[PDB]
RNA sequence: GGCCAGCAUCAGUUUUGGUGGCAGGAUAAAUCCAUAGGAAUGUAGCUUGCCUCGGUAAGUAUUAUAGCCUGUG
RNA sequence: AGAACUGGCGAUGCGGGAUGAACCGAACGUAGAGUUAAGGUGCCGGAAUACACGCUCAUCAGACACCACAAAAGGUGUUAG
RNA sequence: GCAGUCAAGCGUUCAUAGCGACAUUGCUUUUUGAUUCUUCGAUGUCGGCUCUUCCUAUCAUACCGAAGCAGAAUUCGGUAA
RNA sequence: UUUGCUCCACACAAUAUAGAUGGAUACGAAUAAGGCGUCCUUGUGGCGUCGCUGAACCAUAGCAGGCUAGCAACGGUGCACUUGGCGGAAAGGCCUUGGGUGCUUGCUGGCGAAUUGCAAUGUCAUUUUGCGUGGGGAUAAAUCAUUUGUAUACGACUUAGA
């Protein structure tokens, strides 16, 4: 699969411009600044993508992002994000994009009660992890020299070679993990004691 | 030793147009028509006249021969199947559980369902095949009839379903239950 | 509603069956297929053209789509009796193989001067047909 | 061994005092060249009688040619051969124009059909089946069939370039 | 002979495609072989399967990257063919290969340009008639490629526009056939008839 | 005449073509010619049986409205 | 493990047998041209994807001395007897 | 140590369901021997613990074929690590 | 930080080069079957023809191709422009329109060529970069340090700061 086009809003929130950048304070925050412009004129340059996207395409996503200042965190800076679209027909899916730059979308269009959802995240971090606790390796016994948190055996004579399979020390947690089946108790809302 | 010429012929009967491009035979009679690609096999037909085709192996080995014949039959029973048509009649055997088979459909199916097999709780289902269609013979107790343009289709549908009715964990010999292939014929009578 | 059924329709090994033969001292020659020897193996001959009566490989030879009159196992003069009679001579010479065997054959001889003349006139050729190809 | 000729051969024991004029006895022998036909004569005959090179005398070596060269010929061939668990005896039949054809083709079909080696094998007669329907062997019986005619299906041309502009066809 | 020559892949035989492709390279010329997908190995599916995952199961036990790598793509395959009959450690080596290149279908440039065939590969002269044989295609799908149902869509539709082409092409050389033949009998024609043309 | 080359005529070594004259042999064997006999995977003619006015088939039939084999010269 | 005769390796490179003390070829001053040996000529790799007759299709085919193994016993696979 | 071939027997009857004598062909290299080629200017000896990976001549588990398989239970054999 | 960047144009200069030296010249499919022409009932159709290799096809004459004149044709083609249309598999190229302009060896003329000395690749390609000039166009950011802790052995990660 390959990206032809990205069709971009006209607008686009601080939060978002935010992303595009390491040091927004001392920018002079530019981004997307020539873009813009190409609304301009009647249409004709977003059309043609528009309608590039259209005849070609085999798949559509939805590029959004959080309101992450609707959020108790400092991080002012948000999160952008591509999502597939499987409402029907190519166009129509397009169609949909486009109606929908600037505006939002709600979670209650996509979820509701009793649903199984997977969940996609960075797992917690550890930083550098012994071999106990990192595979789940037998304790060694108190009376060894030079310790006991380890592997006696990292290997055979022959492949003389420390083989990748066997445990060893080294960074745990801050993997990605993709959940499966996690049932939804609650379709919260906002505006709502 | 490698035979320098052998052959065999097709008769063609009073209703019925045979033709063949490349390997590619369509036989067409009055009860419909049967397309069959012999691409995989290097005989060569030719026609000598409207009741008539012959096919022939050049310069052959035992095996390239011993297809000759299985060809011939092949496209044969393509055209008695266009004009007598064939039927293969199925009993059901069971020595305790009536064995009970309906047809369901879901989403234009035509599946054949068998239930209560030696009991079992379990629903079996046989796909109905296209071409052949399926009627529980009145007047014959637990029969089943199938029958179609092709033989190679009947046949098969049928031992689908007989099979679909192995009895496992028991002696077979003595638990003889199942639906099992009791008579090979055609469709149109006296013949 | 006849039946249609192809054909597939090769040249025979049979007697009287004329070859043109492609490796050796005859080589462009052609010659009769007299008797018959195994799968792989006839006896030719060619009196016409010079071809010695003899065995041959029919990989080295190719069959044309010419056939005439020979009582198998013929012998030498009844070959060309029959060769001349049947006039396959003047049949072969004008079938296009020939005639392409008989251009190429040309062509390979053009003098320097002769290939210099040949374009000289295809472009003269050219500007007649090219202005053909551009009215209708 | 190679590309035959065919000798007779013809050798008598050492003449003698009391003995002069010894019998004379002749072979027909198989061989590529004289100087191995001149040791076959010897292999043999040392296997049927009292002699042997040193005490004998080869008389005279002739090439037979072909009586009619370009006629073909039903050959019959009778063999003796040495496998590799016992030795057996064969009829085979050949088709071609010569004997000297039919040998070479014999040898080779030995070599392939017995994997036996020219030094393992013995011709014991070779002889034209005159009349037909003497002819034994159905792979041969094939070929004396009336009008006899049979295409090539599928002709291989061999290129000369490495590279096609065409797709080939192997029609014929 | 050219600067460039296209193969079309179809209807030859693994090996004996990759044996001419290599000297050819190290001749200097330069070659693309297309439609790799459509190459074909002597023996049943079957058996090119199994063989297929013996090579599967070669690697370096000890760290299963180091040790060798299988490609899947019907191209890859026949690359592999190919860098086995090129000393392709040596600069020379990589030198030739560098004028290889292989694809499955026809992309762009290549689909407007001619593709050649190499007789002395074509399975269609060369098997004996009868002899199983198999489709890369079919082969390197059953291996893990992902890619067999795009290529046959993309040459599907490939494959309508160049008909168009064709047909296109085929009615002009039936009017230039019909321009040539007025000429015909004219003192020209007849004069380079004299002459071989 | 310093360095390197090209061609010509020759010499030593070698390699790769064209071409002339002779000697053997079954004084090649064949083809070819002549002649005698012969047969069948039997050419004409003939007979017989079906068969849309002859074409087939199964009999006779040894050069006839094809030819071949075998020896001798 | 131990004798007989010769030829070797040890003391010896060179060409071949991928590799290798002993096999095959061949024994060494510096070089030019030629021809070969043993062994090879699809590509790696110099050299016929040469010619010819068979044979063989293996859901663990086979592929060249020394050499880097297989046997009894079986097959209605196929081939010739 | 493990596996065959022949088939006299065993198995109510019945050679080969399951077994199998007298013979006889093999495989294996966790047995033990035989050897003494490598290491004596030194390659850390038994067992356990820990841990990885491999083999299959498969104990269990998936799907099968056979039985002197009524059922249940078992036994034999296949694809299987 | 000394007038920097970019696209186009030519100019000088360097530096290269796995190897220009008329043209990579486009259906598909089958091979115990096909291409092409033609007819028709439009089909697994009739009739005709072809292969047997690209040995083809196209191009090809002119100071490495100069300077010139005329005729016949109204064709071919180069080039920059302009009309409409197609191609996303890596489309980055293909087709169509229209005027302009150059060439034309389709044919017929005037002039030139030597002394590069009897051969010496006898230099005619395309890669990348550097430096001025002036025809368009454009006016950022990252890092250190500071900072957060969804991160961390150090780097790295993740926040924040006109
Ligand atoms: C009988 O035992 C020994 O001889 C033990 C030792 O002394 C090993 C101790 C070595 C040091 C001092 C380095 O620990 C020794 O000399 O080992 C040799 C030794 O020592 C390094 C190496 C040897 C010989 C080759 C490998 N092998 C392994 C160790 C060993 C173990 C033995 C053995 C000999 C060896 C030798 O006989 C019985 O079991
Ligand atoms: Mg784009
Ligand atoms: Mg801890
Ligand atoms: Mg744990
Ligand atoms: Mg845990
Ligand atoms: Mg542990
Ligand atoms: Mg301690
Ligand atoms: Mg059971
Ligand atoms: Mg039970
Ligand atoms: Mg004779
Ligand atoms: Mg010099
Ligand atoms: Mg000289
Ligand atoms: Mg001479
Ligand atoms: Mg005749
Ligand atoms: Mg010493
Ligand atoms: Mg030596
Ligand atoms: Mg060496
Ligand atoms: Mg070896
Ligand atoms: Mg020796
Ligand atoms: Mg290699
Ligand atoms: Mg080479
Ligand atoms: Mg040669
Ligand atoms: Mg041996
Ligand atoms: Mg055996
Ligand atoms: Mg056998
Ligand atoms: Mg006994
Ligand atoms: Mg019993
Ligand atoms: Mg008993
Ligand atoms: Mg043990
Ligand atoms: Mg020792
Ligand atoms: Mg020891
Ligand atoms: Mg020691
Ligand atoms: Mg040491
Ligand atoms: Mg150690
Ligand atoms: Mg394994
Ligand atoms: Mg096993
Ligand atoms: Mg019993
Ligand atoms: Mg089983
Ligand atoms: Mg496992
Ligand atoms: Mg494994
Ligand atoms: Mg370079
Ligand atoms: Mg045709
Ligand atoms: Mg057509
Ligand atoms: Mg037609
Ligand atoms: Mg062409
Ligand atoms: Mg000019
Ligand atoms: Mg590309
Ligand atoms: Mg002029
Ligand atoms: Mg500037």
């Amino acid at each position: 699969l390959r990206s032809l086009t990205t069709v971009w809003a006209e607008h686009l929130s601080d939060e978002v411009k935010r992303r595009f950048y390491k040091n927004w304070y001392k920018s002079k925050k530019k981004a997307f600044t020539k873009y813009s412009a190409k609304y301009a004129q009647d249409g004709a340059g977003i059309e043609r993508e528009l309608a590039r996207i259209k005849k070609y395409a085999s798949v559509v996503r939805v590029l959004v992002h959080t309101q992450i200042r609707k959020t108790p965190l400092a991080q002012k800076k948000a999160h952008l994000a591509e999502i597939q679209l499987n409402g029907g027909s190519i166009s129509e899916k397009v169609d949909w994009a486009r109606e929908h730059f600037e505006k939002t979308v709600a979670v209650d269009s996509v979820f509701e009660q009793n649903e199984m959802i997977d969940a996609i995240a960075v797992t917690k971090g550890h930083g550098f992890e012994g071999v106990t606790h990192r595979w789940g390796t037998k304790k060694l016994p108190r009376k060894t020299h030079r310790g006991l948190r380890k592997v006696a055996c990292i290997g055979a004579w022959h492949p003389a070679h420390v083989m990748w399979s066997v445990a060893r020390a080294g960074q745990r947690g801050y993997h990605s993990r993709t959940s499966i089946n996690h049932k939804i108790y609650r379709v919260g809302k906002g505006d709502d004691e | 030793m490698k035979y320098i010429q052998t052959e065999q012929q097709i008769e063609v009967p009073e209703g019925v147009t045979v033709s063949i491009k490349s390997r590619i035979v369509k036989v067409v009679g009055p009860r419909g028509t049967l397309t069959k690609n012999l691409k995989h096999i290097d005989v060569t037909f030719t026609k000598v006249n409207n009741q008539l085709i012959k096919v022939a192996v050049h310069n052959g080995g035992r095996k390239h021969v011993a297809a000759l014949r299985t060809v011939k039959s092949l496209v044969d029973n393509m055209i008695t199947g266009v004009t007598k048509g064939y039927k293969y009649k199925m009993r059901y055997v069971y020595a305790h559980f009536p064995i009970n088979v309906n047809i369901v459909e879901k989403d234009g199916a035509k599946f054949i369902e068998v239930r209560n097999f030696l009991g079992d709780k379990k629903i079996r289902n046989v796909p109905v095949r296209d071409g052949v269609t399926i009627e529980f013979s009145t007047n014959v107790k637990d029969e089943i009839v199938l029958s179609g343009n092709s033989v190679e289709d009947v046949s098969q549908n049928a031992a689908d379903l007989q099979q679909i009715c192995r009895v496992r964990n028991k002696d077979i010999r003595k638990f003889l239950d199942g639906i099992y292939v009791s008579h090979k014929g055609f469709i149109t009578e006296d013949l | 509603t006849d039946s249609i059924v192809k054909a597939s329709n090769w040249r025979l090994v049979e007697v009287g069956r004329v070859v043109l033969i492609k490796k050796g001292q005859s080589a462009g020659k052609l010659a009769a297929i007299v008797e018959i020897i195994d799968q792989k193996k006839v006896l030719i001959d060619g009196p016409k053209a010079g071809v010695p009566r003899q065995a041959i490989n029919l990989g080295q030879v190719v069959l044309t789509p010419l056939t005439f009159a020979l009582p198998r196992g013929a012998r030498t003069a009844t070959v060309s009796k029959k060769w001349a009679a049947a006039a396959v001579c003047e049949k072969w010479a004008a079938s296009s193989w020939a005639k392409k065997i008989a251009q190429r054959e040309r062509r390979a001889a053009l003098t320097d001067f002769e290939r210099f003349q040949v374009m000289v006139l295809r472009k003269q050729k050219r500007y007649t047909v090219k202005k053909a190809l551009a009215k209708a | 061994m190679a590309h035959f000729k065919e000798y007779q051969v013809i050798g008598r024991r050492l003449p003698t005092e009391s003995v002069p004029e010894p019998k004379l006895f002749r072979m027909r022998i198989f061989a590529s060249n004289e100087v191995i036909a001149k040791s076959r004569y010897w292999y043999f005959l040392q296997k049927l009688h009292k002699v042997k090179k040193a005490s004998g005398e080869i008389v005279s070596i002739n090439q037979i040619n072909e009586a009619h060269p370009t006629k073909v010929k039903n050959f019959g061939v009778w063999v003796r051969y040495d496998s590799r668990s016992g030795t057996h005896n064969m009829y085979k039949e050949i088709r071609d124009v010569s004997r000297v054809a039919a040998v070479e083709t014999l040898y080779q079909d030995m070599a392939a059909r017995h994997r036996a080696r020219f030094r393992s094998i013995h011709i014991l007669k070779v002889a034209e089946i005159e009349k037909t329907a003497d002819v034994k062997r159905q792979y041969v019986k094939q070929f004396l069939t009336k009008d006899l005619k049979f295409p090539l299906p599928h002709r291989v041309q061999k290129s000369t370039k490495t590279f096609s502009y065409k797709r080939p066809s192997t029609f014929y | 002979v050219e600067p460039v020559v296209v193969i079309d892949g179809k209807g030859h035989l693994v090996g004996r495609l990759a044996s001419v492709v290599a000297k050819q390279l190290l001749n200097g010329q330069k070659i693309v072989v297309v439609r790799a997908e459509e190459l074909n190995i002597s023996g049943e599916f079957f058996r090119n399967k199994l063989k297929y995952h013996d090579f599967l199961r070669k690697a370096t036990a000890f760290n299963k990257t180091r040790g060798p790598f299988h490609f899947r793509a019907p191209s890859r395959i026949f690359y592999k063919a190919l860098r086995g009959m090129v000393s392709h450690k040596t600069a020379r080596g990589k030198a030739a290969l560098e004028r290889l290149k292989v694809f499955e279908g026809i992309p762009p440039p290549y689909d407007k340009k001619k593709r050649v065939v190499v007789p002395q590969a074509l399975r269609v002269l060369r098997l004996k008639p009868g002899r199983k044989y198999t489709t890369l295609g079919k082969l390197s799908t059953s291996v893990g490629w992902k890619y067999e149902d795009v290529v046959a869509k993309l040459e599907a539709k490939r494959k309508v526009s160049s008909a168009e082409y064709y047909a296109k092409k085929r009615a002009f050389t039936k009017k230039v056939a019909s321009a040539n033949a007025t000429a015909a009998e004219s003192d020209v024609a007849k004069q380079l008839a004299a002459l071989g043309y």
